[PDB]
């Protein structure tokens, strides 16, 4: 099945630049367009860039032409979206989607879409997670001291899936973030790409 | 009063080419500006092109060579040729008169613009 | 005969702030009439009209109709703030001239040159020039009942630089404007006659309904402020004549603040 | 068997064998019209090499050449002795009298412009550059406007043809014309073409395939180039000929006719941007140069250090004494640098 | 650059109950040459991308269930669902592909049902947390229907499995 995979997304200043790149996997790739789609809690989806599939075209949002420039390497089937003078505004997540050929005879969109990666500006250093075990049935572990929203916890490194609750992070007074991880059973690992930590918390 | 009657607008394949019209009915001072704003959803009235009566023409920077603004010196009537559409184009076109009659001012007529769509899509 | 004298005076300020009110409102109250440049100008003129209607006129009026100056050790500063006014409303005209022959001959170049800070810039000049050719002679007692005349010098000084430099721009712009709307007109003109005057004529009325009445309001006082120096003419008509350059700024908007856009905020704010 | 507009006629039907410009051939070969007919050395030993290199096309020959042809200034002795030598003293001669040739034709007029410093498809590296059209510079300008100068001068008529012009010389009405070798078996002196703005008259050399005059046709020849033999060529003709038409006839200006012939060279642009291209100069010449900058744009579009903890609960690992505070301080805070407890 | 407007911002329905939502275009996005409507609907669930569900507002894709219908023209399009599942909680964008493509603000769509009583738990803060000068205990609610029960409060996305909210407090 098709398969695309974004990545690059991390944490940069106001002003710098980002390369976010996409592998595809299980189509011709040099046959069908590419769309970078951007989203966030503020602005929703919106559409950032389209290439064409010889790259022949490609066409920019109206608030971020000039930018941004897509390019597309065909022959290792890869996507890249150059990001220059960042602004806070450009915090999003950015997915990849393919173009259906001929959608002006098919009428089929964009209908294959990756799994994302976030992209935050903030002139906010990086701080790596801590995390704190709450004993007891259930028992939980609150992750705290992290700027950055990409991250994640798992519990067992996934052995069970039914009865777990990750609270979603929210501001801290002290401009951070905190979220908690609780299972209700009848030790978690925490990962942070943007501090590249990997924790076991028990 | 003086009425523009808009027409020509349409859909049309990006790239394409497209002769959009507006006829003025009225007296009109001699020295008159006729030109054409485009306006869209969320953004604001921006120049596209003008011309004036005594023949010279303007164009914006961001459609100087795709659009040109002609005007029969007999009937008043403007004419857009845009060529080249791109997707960003879609808009509405409103043509604008400016007339000069009183000296001390000038007056804005309107004719409440036509809609002008450009696709991207494709065939084949 | 002096109550209808004071009883026209007094209709004639009470007009001229309720003009200058009007135009006030329907420019700081909506928001399409001042979007436009020139316009920067029309209200710089009509607040200047506002100072004359208040600062200059009553006082010259209960004067008159006391027949002395009974407002001691206050004619000096009077003096100032009318000449102050004058010149004012004089530039004032003359930039409104100047502005609209620029759009009228390269009106292109007007919509990128003509902006904001270069009205703001203009009406700063001209209030500046004001101010310094009417305080700073009175002040200094280089002018020297109230019916003291002014000098033989400082009195051409101020009638050149305040009436007879921006008579002869409007007179170049005018000219050049009707010379611009003559050609156009005409070709106009030869195009019809070719496929098969009254636009002339009512251009040309405008421009005298303009400036033969600015000449006759204006003129004759400062002839007989430059003749009078040199003396022969006695302070009754000097007042007459002089009641015509007042007049002349409630006349201004009626012929610079009357077009479709003010007719228009005019009706739909009463 | 010469049936007319051989060269319009030969593409909607394709005889076995066609004598014609090799300009033309080019096309034919790109459709696949002409047979790849097998040379042998023997036919090209005994032929010049310098024919073989222009009949050349994408290094296989095409046809075999049969002559080399170029234009030359015809004049009668009867009328005048020398023959002028600049083109600016033919308009004088002229009235002094009262040149003629075939207008409708762009080939005999194509000096003129040429003579200037006017090219088409430059020839550099070694190859032609099909997006580099110089039709526009000042040299065709000047040649341009000095035909319809001249024409307008009441010197060579807006409607005479190669035939009209011939039954004028041979009358010896015409003082002198502007003819190549097929005009001698016909019809004096014969002469190099003159000189414009001290530049040499740069004519097209055609080469056909399947003496004083002779000595005068080569030096036009070597002054001049050879025609490119690219398929481009049909179209271009064309579009020159329209120019003409549109310059001689006095349809337009100068820039409007050089306009519509760079828009008609143009093959990528469709019929409805051509179109388009065509109503938007007509009606502003003024902005013609961003209009054609445009066009040209549009045509290249549509072508085909690190912390390792290891406590009894929380281990791990996490991202010189400038690190190691902040990485102590971390570990404070939970509770290659590696730290047990 | 056409612009779309979502009315239902964000509405809970119960299980099973027919549920319909409208989209208003600023100008007509049909197709002159083929006809057709050119606009779609997608599906992005909590953590997850956005899913096709709909496309040229009449025809549905391949996998989806057929309770989603697409109707209307012009300008006004509607999205009807008859029988709304519990796995379908997840936000509704509708976009545009005949010019530059957009997306619409969204629908966030909630599924109601009985009210179930929250099961508390409380955890005082540990040592390790201590340590740095911290003691803020955490209380927990699980399983609380109700959206509502120097302090913050985090509630999670109504799960697609069983409909009760999670609230987390803390100190
Ligand atoms: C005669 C005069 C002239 C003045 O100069 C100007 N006045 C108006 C506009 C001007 O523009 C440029 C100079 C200038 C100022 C004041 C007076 C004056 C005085 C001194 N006393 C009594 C009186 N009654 C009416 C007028 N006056």
């Amino acid at each position: 099945d098709v398969q695309l995979v974004e990545s690059g997304g991390g944490l940069v200043q106001p002003g710098k630049s980002l390369r976010l790149s996409c592998a595809a996997s299980g189509f011709t790739f040099s046959n069908f367009g590419m769309h970078w789609v951007r989203q966030a809690p503020e602005m929703g989806l919106e559409w950032v860039a389209y290439i064409s599939s010889g790259s022949t075209t490609k066409y920019y949002g109206d608030t971020v032409k000039g930018r941004f420039t897509i390019s597309r390497d065909n022959p290792k089937n890869t996507l890249y979206l150059q990001m220059n003078s960042l602004r806070s505004e450009d915090t999003a997540m950015y997915y990849c989607a393919r173009r259906p050929l001929y959608d002006g005879d098919y009428g089929y969109p964009m209908d294959y879409w990756g799994q994302g990666t976030s992209v935050t500006v903030s002139s906010a250093s990086t701080k790596g997670p801590s995390v704190f075990p709450l004993a007891p049935a259930a028992l939980g572990c609150l992750v705290k001291d992290y700027f950055p929203e990409p991250v994640t916890v798992s519990w067992n490194s996934g052995a069970l899936t039914s009865g777990v609750h990750t609270f979603p992070a929210v501001l801290q007074s002290s401009g951070l973030y905190s979220l908690s991880s609780v299972v209700t059973v009848p030790i978690c690992n925490v990962n942070h790409k943007p501090s590249n930590t990997k924790v076991d918390k028990k | 009063q003086v009425q523009l009657q808009e027409s020509g607008g349409g859909l049309v394949q990006a790239g394409g080419s497209l002769r959009l019209s507006c006829a003025a009915s009225g007296s009109i001072f001699a020295l008159n500006i006729m030109g054409w704003y485009r306006q869209a959803p969320g953004k604001q009235r921006e120049l596209v092109a003008a011309i004036h009566s005594g023949g010279t023409t303007n164009y914006a920077n961001s459609v100087k060579g795709r659009f040109t603004i002609s005007r029969d010196n007999a009937a008043n009537t403007v004419y857009l040729q845009m060529n080249s559409l791109k997707p960003e184009d879609t808009a509405v076109y409103y043509c604008n008169v400016k007339d000069f009659g009183a000296i001390v001012a000038d007056r804005d007529y309107w004719g409440q613009g036509t809609q002008v769509t450009v696709s991207s899509l494709e065939h084949h | 005969v002096r109550i209808l004298t004071a009883c026209f005076l007094s209709l004639l300020i009470l007009s001229t702030l309720l003009g200058n009110t009007l135009v006030c409102a329907a420019v700081i109250r909506f928001r399409h009439l001042r979007s436009k440049v020139t316009n920067f100008f029309v209200i710089s003129l009509a607040v200047s009209d506002l100072l004359v209607a208040v600062l200059v006129m009553p006082w010259k009026a209960v004067a008159e109709i006391a027949g002395f100056w009974p407002f001691g050790s206050f004619c000096n500063i009077w003096v100032a703030f009318d000449i102050m006014c004058s010149t004012a409303s004089i530039w004032n005209l003359c930039v409104i001239s100047v502005d609209r022959y620029w759009a009228i001959s390269s009106p292109f170049r007007y919509e990128r040159k003509m902006t904001p800070k270069a009205a703001f810039i203009l009406i700063s000049v001209a209030w500046t020039l004001s101010v310094l050719i009417s305080f700073i002679p009175v002040q200094l007692s280089w002018h020297k009942n109230c019916d003291s005349s002014l000098s033989r010098t400082y009195a051409i000084s101020s009638s050149v630089i305040s009436f007879y430099i921006p008579v002869a721009i409007m007179i170049v712009t005018y000219t050049r404007i009707y010379r611009i709307a003559q050609k156009q007109i005409r070709r106009i003109a030869a195009l019809e006659r070719a496929a098969v005057f009254k636009r002339e004529t009512k251009v040309l009325k405008t421009l005298s309904v303009i400036m033969g009445v600015f000449v006759c309001c204006w003129l004759p006082f400062f002839i007989l402020n430059c003749i009078l120096p040199f003396c022969c003419i006695d302070s009754n008509t000097f007042d007459v004549f002089v009641w015509f350059g007042w007049a002349n700024s409630a006349l201004n908007p009626i012929i610079y603040a009357f077009n479709a856009d003010f007719r228009k905020a005019f009706s739909t704010l009463l | 068997e010469h049936p007319d507009k051989l060269e319009e006629k030969f593409p909607q039907v394709a005889p076995d064998i066609i004598f014609w410009a090799h300009d033309r051939f080019g096309g034919y070969a790109q459709s696949g019209l002409l047979a790849e007919i097998t040379p042998d050395k023997a036919f090209q030993d005994k032929l010049y090499p310098f024919t073989w290199d222009a009949v050349r096309y994408n290094g296989k020959l095409i046809a075999y050449p049969i002559a080399v042809e170029a234009l030359s200034l015809i004049y009668n002795k009867d009328l005048l002795p020398n023959p002028p030598k600049t083109w600016e003293e033919i308009p004088a001669l002229d009235k002094e009298l009262k040149l003629m040739f075939n207008l409708q034709e762009p080939y005999f007029t194509w000096p003129l412009i040429a003579a200037d410093g006017g090219y088409a498809f430059k020839y550099e590296n070694g190859k032609y550059d099909i997006k580099d059209v110089g039709v526009d510079n000042a040299g065709a300008k000047a040649g341009l406007t000095f035909l319809v100068d001249l024409i307008k001068n009441k010197h060579m008529n807006a409607d005479t043809d190669y035939s009209i012009a011939e039954a004028a010389f041979n009358k010896g009405e015409t003082a002198m014309t502007i003819n190549g070798p097929w005009a001698w078996s016909n019809i004096y002196g014969v002469t190099v073409l003159p000189t414009f703005k001290g530049q040499p008259s740069k004519p097209f050399v055609g080469v056909l395939s399947a003496d004083p005059r002779i000595a005068a046709t080569m030096e036009n020849a070597q002054k001049g180039e050879i025609m490119p033999n690219i398929p481009q060529m049909s179209a271009f003709w064309y579009a020159v000929r329209t120019a003409v038409i549109n310059a001689a006839s006095g349809r337009q200006t100068v820039d409007q006719a050089l306009a519509f012939a760079q828009i008609l060279i143009m093959p990528n642009l469709t019929e409805e941007q051509r179109n388009g291209f065509i109503q938007s100069l007509k009606d502003d010449p003024s902005v013609s140069k961003e209009i054609l900058a445009e066009a040209k744009k549009l045509n290249e579009h549509q072508a085909p250090y690190k912390l390792v903890i290891n406590g009894k609960t929380l281990k791990g690992e996490t991202t010189a004494e400038t690190a190691e505070k902040a990485f102590k301080q971390y570990a404070n805070d939970n509770g290659t640098f590696t730290v047990t407890e | 650059n056409i612009m779309l407007t979502q009315s239902p911002s964000s509405l809970a329905v119960s299980a099973g109950e027919r549920v319909t939502m409208s989209c208003k275009s600023t100008q007509s996005i049909l197709y002159n040459s083929n006809q057709k409507t050119y606009l779609a609907w997608y599906q992005q669930k909590p953590g997850q991308s956005p899913k096709l569900l709909i496309y040229w507002a009449s025809t549905r894709a391949s996998g989806v269930p057929d309770r989603f219908t697409g109707s209307g023209s012009g300008t006004d399009f509607t999205l009807t669902i008859n029988s709304v599942q519990p796995e379908d909680l997840a936000v509704y964008y509708c976009h545009q592909y005949l010019s530059a493509w957009t997306f619409g603000g969204g629908t966030k769509l909630e599924i109601k049902r009985t009210v179930a009583a929250p099961s508390v738990f409380i955890f005082p803060p540990s040592d390790e947390q201590l340590k740095s000068g911290t003691a803020s205990v955490v209380c927990l609610l699980n399983n609380f229907y109700p959206r509502e029960a120097n302090s913050q409060e985090s509630v999670t996305e109504q799960d697609s499995k069983d409909s009760t909210y999670s609230l987390s407090s803390t100190l």
